[PDB]
């Protein structure tokens, strides 16, 4: 529910269009559109509620792949790099620096 | 550890458990179990002889 309007039009212009377009146009006079489809708040709510439902349903199981990845990395380390730790940009640099200085 | 069945069994068991708690079974916990109350009520309705 928007019109060409301008970039300065407020959100309440959307409510004004929700009234004028649908009370004036065939969208309600001929029942082409349902009232709950007129409301953009219903789009917002339908997205939000099902969004958090999908969150609660699916996000939890992402731990299985996280654990599998950690297991694979630690397995490669144990098999080949038992001395390997969180040897990120800082730790390897420090060890190389100390060896160089020595 | 090398060429040992025990390590393969441990790896298989860990992966199997991770799959058992994966998304395949997670969905069923939110789509099937919550209607077991309705199933139990329908079982109670079925055992009653009123319908028969």
């Amino acid at each position: 529910v928007t019109g060409k309007g301008n970039s300065s039009e407020s959100i309440e212009a959307i409510r004004e269009y929700e009234e004028e377009f649908f009370q004036n146009s065939k969208l309600l006079k001929t029942s082409m559109l349902k009232a709950h489809q007129v409301t953009t708040r219903n789009l917002s709510l339908a997205v939000s509620d099902c969004f958090w439902k999908m969150v609660r349903e699916s996000v939890e199981q992402q731990a299985d792949s996280f654990k599998a990845t950690r297991f694979n990395l630690e397995t490669e380390w144990k098999n080949n790099y038992p001395r390997l730790r969180e040897l990120d940009r800082n730790e390897l640099f420090e060890k190389a620096k100390n060896e160089i200085l020595d | 550890a090398t060429d040992r069945g025990s390590e393969s069994d441990k790896h298989f068991r860990k992966v199997s458990d991770k799959e058992k708690i994966d998304q395949l079974q997670e969905e069923l916990l939110h789509t099937q179990l919550k209607y077991q109350r309705i199933l139990e009520r329908l079982e109670k309705e079925n055992k009653e002889l009123r319908k028969l």
